[PDB]
């Protein structure tokens, strides 16, 4: 019954699980936010530059986007690996407890 | 799909498993353009045939709005000399909507045209007229020795000769106060180290090429922060809702399905965005309803196949896609929480998992 | 919406609940 | 005509604390439930603003316009009837006139030659009931002009006598590359002498392409050359700063509350 | 200088121990070509070499 009440007592008792779901949402929200940045380009909408510039002048402007946007995935994906390894180590600990 | 999974596994035989491929997309059925009900023509004719251009030290800026423009005539006209754009494509001017249009009128020496470009340097580019570093627009100029230059000398095209400091983009000064360039303070109207800030162009038809007056027009505008006032000669087409179309609202291109929106736009608001800071709701320029924007479904294509030797039948999965999408090939269709499934016979009696599918579904090979 | 996708886990919330029930059943 | 209305006793100004006002939409882009942030010339929270009051009392001095000014006034009987904007105010350079007296929100851009203490004289003070512009002393000359704007004509009510103020008037003036953006919000309140407590958004009323240099500004006060009675009216002046703000958009979409980054 | 040699015998005149006023060089219109590659033209007046 105390487990019933202790769980019912504070909403932060599940911080070991809440922080996990928060962080992937945080990383995704950070990753999504990156698309709104310009990385030095004249705009942040890849469709805009295509309509705004010709074939031979835009081809360098998308190159500005393609560097930063791709580099964000490297930062995002890698940061997912370490978290994935962290969970994998924890799961094996859980399996031993299981 | 069997050939696709062979190609993506780089082998002529593939083991019994589920493999991703190129993700599914819904192609746009048609293209639609939405422009305001504007029909009167922009006064570019009078802008570019203005008889008198203001002196560069007092260069005249004229606003143009709520009109229909055709820059193709200016682009293709051979009467012009240097039509250089810096922020936009000269042929792409004619399919964009502009918030505001600046017409800058001033005449310089033809040898001085190079200094009009953004980021340039020189006495004229410092204290006669200049552009910001991020100039969006084009510059156009042409020789005018035939009319502006006079045999007695067109000295009426004055310009500033002295200035204390370099002014700011799109900034003008009119005061002709005597410049105290020297160490000593000065007053009055003349004096040594007390020089009049103005000196005048001397323009005659007898001067050689490059020195003649050039009628220069500079076009400045801004995109995607204000409601459209000047639009290209594109013709509006009828709106199609809830279908994947290549829509276009005042130059805001995109790809998705357009639906009516329940979000209350204030009269000054026309562009709607999400937590992602990307367009999701636009007010139609023709009629003032609010149109929700959403890209129609795209999802992964995970081929579910047994061993190549065991069989050649393949079950195609569309990750997170409602079956109300692509038909059959490229009467046997199943719906899963993970997406739509094609090429499998859903059954009720259960067995052990062989090929993981999603949301507790598993495929297997049996009669 | 911009290529971000969440694929559901293979095991559903019901099955893992049944797994825990099975794990608890043998335990007691 | 041109008369110096120096019917005022020399009194220093006053101050009051600008709690949560001066927050306007930074862009014409709609959002919902977004905790977006932006950097722009803004009035910092909890700022002493210069306090003026008209009662006899004719406090109409010239105030500088360094980097945007937020104005507010709790209005009754529509005492305030216009504003003056410019950089020299002696017809030497370009000048701005905004007038909303009784019928027209008229805006004119000419090198006007003004009075030393410009205003609009209103006849029929303490006689047969009416209020109409008799003495047009706002300007004298109209040498050259560059722009004008005229809103739809109307007829506002300049009548009433009450014990407390019922209408609040807010206006925000700023010139970015010469655009005189206007942000306004009218709120019916019931107070006596204090700025309202609460938060309110400031929609962009009008934005004008004037593009003229501005340094100092003035307001309009409505009323034999000397001697008349004025009603109870007060207003405040605040100054914007390049301060980053946080903005809350409710799920329907509007500014719910603002957070000053550098306040504390 | 009265005589300038050609491109093969381009003369070198080392300059040192002086304060240089590049602003007057910048402002004079007698120089038709004026472009800098490693520095900014306006700020020659603020550096030491
Ligand atoms: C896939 O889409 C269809 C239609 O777009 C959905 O069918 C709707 O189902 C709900 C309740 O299940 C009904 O109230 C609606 O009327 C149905 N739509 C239509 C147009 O009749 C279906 O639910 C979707 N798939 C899933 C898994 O939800
Ligand atoms: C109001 O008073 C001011 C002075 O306080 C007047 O300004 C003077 O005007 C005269 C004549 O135009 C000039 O000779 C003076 O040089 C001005 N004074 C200053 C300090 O410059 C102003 O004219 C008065 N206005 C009216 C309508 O009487
Ligand atoms: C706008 O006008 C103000 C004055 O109305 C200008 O400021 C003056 O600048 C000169 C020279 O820089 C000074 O001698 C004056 O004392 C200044 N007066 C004031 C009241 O500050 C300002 O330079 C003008 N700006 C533009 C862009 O025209
Ligand atoms: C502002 O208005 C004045 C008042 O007319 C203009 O001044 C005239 O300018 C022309 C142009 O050289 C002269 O021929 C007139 O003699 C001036 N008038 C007077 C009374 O001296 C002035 O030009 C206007 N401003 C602009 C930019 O045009
Ligand atoms: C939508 O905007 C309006 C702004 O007035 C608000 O909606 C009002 O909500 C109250 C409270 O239930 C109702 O009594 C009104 O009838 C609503 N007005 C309208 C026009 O719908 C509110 O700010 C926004 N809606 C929500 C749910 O926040
Ligand atoms: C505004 O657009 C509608 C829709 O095409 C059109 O019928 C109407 O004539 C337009 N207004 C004017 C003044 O032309
Ligand atoms: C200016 O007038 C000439 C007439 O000789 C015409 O050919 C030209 O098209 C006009 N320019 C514009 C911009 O209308
Ligand atoms: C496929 O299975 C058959 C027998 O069922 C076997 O002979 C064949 O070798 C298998 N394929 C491969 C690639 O091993
Ligand atoms: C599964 O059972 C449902 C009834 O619960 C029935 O309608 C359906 O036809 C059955 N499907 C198969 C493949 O047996
Ligand atoms: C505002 O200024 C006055 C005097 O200039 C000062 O007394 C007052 O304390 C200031 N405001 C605050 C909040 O301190
Ligand atoms: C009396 O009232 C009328 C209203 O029409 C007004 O015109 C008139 O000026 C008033 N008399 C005086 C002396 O003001």
């Amino acid at each position: 019954g105390k487990i019933q009440d202790s769980l019912s007592s504070t909403a932060s008792a599940l911080g070991k699980l809440q922080n996990v779901v928060n962080q992937n949402a945080q990383a995704l929200n950070t990753l999504v936010k990156q698309l709104s940045s310009n990385f030095g380009a004249i705009s942040s909408v890849l469709n805009d530059i295509l309509s705004r510039l010709d074939k031979v002048e835009a081809e360098v402007q998308i190159d500005r986007l393609i560097t930063g946007r791709l580099q964000s995935l490297q930062t995002y994906v890698t940061q997912q690996l370490i978290r994935a390894a962290e969970i994998r180590a924890s799961a094996n600990l859980a399996a031993t407890k299981m | 799909p069997l050939s696709e999974t062979k190609c993506t596994l780089k082998s002529f035989t593939v083991e019994k498993g589920i493999y991703q491929t190129s993700n599914f997309r819904v192609q746009p059925t048609e293209s639609i353009v939405r422009f305001p009900n504007i029909t009167n023509l922009c006064p570019f004719g009078e802008v570019f045939n203005a008889t008198k251009f203001a002196s560069v030290y007092a260069w005249n800026r004229k606003r143009i709005s709520n009109c229909v423009a055709d820059y193709s005539v200016l682009y293709n006209s051979a009467s012009f000399s240097t039509f250089k754009c810096y922020g936009v494509s000269p042929t792409k001017l004619n399919d964009l909507c502009f918030t505001n249009v600046y017409a800058d009128s001033f005449v310089i020496r033809g040898d001085e045209v190079r200094q009009i470009a953004p980021g340039q340097t020189g006495k004229i580019a410092d204290y006669n007229y200049k552009l910001p570093d991020d100039f969006t627009g084009c510059v156009i100029a042409w020789n005018s020795n035939n009319l502006d230059s006079k045999v007695g000398g067109n000295y009426n095209y004055l310009y500033r000769l002295f200035r204390k400091s370099n002014l700011k983009p799109f900034e003008r000064d009119i005061s002709t106060e005597i410049y105290q360039a020297g160490s000593t303070p000065c007053n009055g109207v003349k004096g040594f180290n007390c020089y009049f800030p103005l000196q005048s162009y001397g323009f005659q038809p007898t001067y050689g090429v490059g020195y003649q007056p050039y009628r220069v027009v500079v076009l400045s505008f801004e995109l995607l922060h204000a409601p459209a006032t000047v639009c290209g000669p594109k013709k509006s087409t009828n709106l199609v809702k809830n279908k994947c179309v290549n829509f276009n609202f005042n130059g805001l291109t995109g790809t998705g399905v357009l639906t009516e929106s329940n979000k209350k736009f204030l009269p000054f608001q026309q562009f709607g965005r999400d937590i992602a800071d990307t367009t999701d709701a636009v007010r139609d320029p023709q009629t003032l309803e609010i149109l929700d924007i959403t890209p129609c479904s795209f999802g992964g294509v995970s081929v579910i196949t047994p061993g190549t030797n065991t069989s050649n039948q393949v079950a195609v999965l569309y990750q997170g896609v409602n079956c109300t999408e692509v038909p059959v090939a490229i009467s046997n269709v199943f719906q899963t929480r993970a997406g739509c499934l094609i090429g499998a016979e859903h059954v009720n009696n259960s067995y052990e998992c062989d090929i993981p599918i999603g949301a507790g579904i598993c495929a297997s090979y049996q009669t | 919406f911009n290529g971000l996708t969440v694929l559901p886990p293979l095991l559903t919330d019901e099955m893992i609940a049944q797994y825990t029930s099975a794990l608890l059943a043998g335990t007691i | 005509q041109c008369v110096n209305l120096t019917t005022r006793t020399q009194l220093p100004p006053a101050y009051t604390n600008s709690f949560t006002r001066g927050v306007y939409y930074p862009d014409k882009v709609f959002r919902s439930s977004v905790l977006h942030s932006t950097q722009d010339l803004f009035l910092p929270f909890f700022s002493n603003v210069t306090w003026f009051h008209a009662i006899k009392r004719f406090d109409n001095p010239v105030l500088p316009f360094n980097d945007g000014v937020y104005f507010a006034s709790i209005e009754k009987s529509n005492i305030i009837r216009g504003w003056i904007f410019g950089t020299t105010l002696d017809s030497k350079t370009q000048s701005l006139l905004i007038v909303n007296n009784a019928t027209n929100v008229v805006i004119k851009v000419c090198e006007f030659q003004f009075c030393n203490d410009p205003f609009l004289g209103v006849s029929n003070h303490k006689n047969n009931k009416s209020w109409m512009e008799s003495e047009f002393r706002v300007y004298s000359s109209a040498n050259n002009c560059t722009f004008e704007y005229v809103s739809q004509p109307f007829l506002m009510d300049l009548e009433g006598k009450q014990g407390n103020f019922k209408n609040l008037r807010e206006f925000v003036f700023k010139n970015i590359d010469g655009y005189f953006k206007i942000y306004s919000k009218h709120t019916p309140i019931n107070l006596v002498r204090d700025l309202p407590q609460g938060f309110s958004a400031l929609e962009p009323l009008v934005d004008l392409p004037i593009g003229i240099n501005i340094t100092r500004f003035q307001t309009l006060l409505a009323l034999s050359s000397s001697g008349w009675t004025a009603g109870a009216a007060a207003y405040y002046v605040g100054y914007l700063q390049p301060r980053t703000f946080l903005l809350k958009y409710n799920e329907n979409g509007t500014i719910t509350d603002a957070v000053d980054c550098a306040l504390d």
